[PDB]
């Protein structure tokens, strides 16, 4: 999976998400990469995000739709990352899984090209490219 | 506003990025960014959790899931499908060329090829070595 | 397609979601109804939505998660039925198309057992099976 | 609190609400009553665009989408499916017998088969027919 979300010179975003999904998968298994709202959410007006990871656990809650409806609601992508991967963290729990056996992340933008990222496990980076340069970025992650 | 601006997932979206601001710097539209962008990995055999080189399903196939969704609620998605390299341009053209937003399984590839796209074994070498190595360790029967 | 949500004597919800799609869709096609989020989104804190109609539209703007979000904000199941439906409406127009090809509506429940539901046209009905018995209802719809 | 209660869509689901009611009326799961009540639309023939007697794809082939979710976040789905007259069930299986929470066609049916489910033929003499009639006007 890879999944990558751009603002253009117009101001307008689009997103694209790809993957050849969980190694080993059942037959005609399917992830959160081609689902609308769980691997990937565009909305003009608001900003996009995409998501990577154990694709269940994102189609679970529908986690792009989540993170742009929260930026929608006037966090910064950063916190609606955050908030996005604290609801994965508390269904996982309330499901009685352990946080250690799944990893999901999430990469936003918003219209006024500001960006961020949240993770549940460390090890997950992003590559950001604006004017200034390409980076390769490491988000803060809840499982501490 | 900081713009044009692109992100990736992982490491390797770092060199992902450099095909889409290709696009991006010069003006161009976002869709086309991120469709040449990820198109990148997609083709690439060594990056074997997307396209080419994919690790196949525990019966060694390789499937593919993809979707885009550009600035104006416009939106495709393939998922399942096999023997396209670059299942992200076949969402792109369920996008455009149909009046459905997803498709999948033996339907997707139908698509694919009715759109000039040519059917390739995705399964590399090392793919189907390392498949075949989790055959042993798991002891699944395919 | 029909989708079904109840709350049980526990409090508890669930739903189902099944159709034989689009007659004569192309062979591969998916709707909204196996996709969580778009034909069908429950969360037992707050409610649960399933969406009918074309299921392009539902999956396109990712439908029963947005209801159930509204209502998790604090709409009733009938102002989060309609809300969802005029963003709909909205989003047909900004992509220049006729409200009058397209019919989305949507059934909702919350943790109280209040329901609501709201369509873009007029037609559409669904059935209601409380202690006051079974019944079939008809809701509101923008396109007048 | 008003419960239990059961909402459902279209004016079949007057129908399908009686079988979900014989489960919430006795005190069973919300998840149990969706199950049933759905897959009486999916056993009637005469239900058109549910299961058995569904109109087919252009290609006259009768394919399923179905997905279940409880009251816990558990989630189940089946997309693209053929053969399979209860899909509902398919994706509840999906959700309790799996990793995953959807499988699309050919792997869907080959998961149902393995579950117990029986391979039949969805399409009524009655889709055939109009199916074909559809042919001829679209010319497709
Ligand atoms: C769970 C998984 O397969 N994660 C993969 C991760 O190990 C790997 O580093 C990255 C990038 O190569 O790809 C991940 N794959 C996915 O994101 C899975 C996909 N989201 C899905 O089909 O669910
Ligand atoms: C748009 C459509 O096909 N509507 C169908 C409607 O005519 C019919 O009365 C009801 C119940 O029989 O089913 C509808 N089908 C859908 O809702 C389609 C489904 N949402 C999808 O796959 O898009």
């Amino acid at each position: 999976c890879i999944g990558m979300i751009a603002l253009d010179a117009q101001g307008n975003l689009s997103g694209a998400c790809t993957t050849s999904g969980m190694a080993y998968k059942m037959h005609g298994r399917v992830g959160d990469s081609p689902i609308i709202g769980a691997g990937l959410f565009v909305d003009n007006e608001i900003g996009a995000a995409t998501a990577t990871g154990h694709g269940e656990e994102v189609i679970r809650t529908v986690g792009t739709h989540l993170v742009v409806e929260l930026m929608n609601q006037g966090r910064t992508p950063q916190q609606a990352c955050k908030e996005a991967v604290e609801r994965i963290v508390k269904i996982v729990n309330r499901r009685g899984k352990n946080l250690k056996d799944i990893q999901v992340g999430f990469i936003a933008l918003n219209k006024k090209g500001e960006y961020g990222a949240y993770c549940i496990q460390d090890g997950f980076n992003f590559a950001v490219h604006d004017q200034k340069g390409n980076r390769l970025e490491t988000p803060g992650f809840a499982l501490k | 506003t900081n713009k044009p601006i692109v992100l990736s997932t992982w490491n390797f979206g770092l060199h992902a990025n450099v095909e889409a601001w290709k696009v991006l710097s010069k003006g161009g539209k976002a869709l086309d960014a991120v469709e040449k962008g990820v198109r990148l990995v997609e083709d690439d055999p060594t990056e074997r959790s997307v396209g080419y080189g994919g690790r196949p399903d525990r019966d060694g196939r390789v499937t593919l899931d993809a979707c885009i969704m550009d600035e104006n609620y416009n939106i495709g998605s393939v998922a399942c499908m096999e023997h396209i390299k670059n299942p992200i341009s076949v969402a792109r053209a369920v996008m455009e060329k149909t009046p459905h937003v997803m498709l999948v399984g033996d339907g997707a590839l139908e698509f694919a090829l009715s759109q000039g796209f040519k059917k390739e074994n995705l399964l590399t070498a090392e793919s189907e070595k390392e498949w075949k190595e989790w055959l042993k360790t798991s002891q699944y029967k395919p």
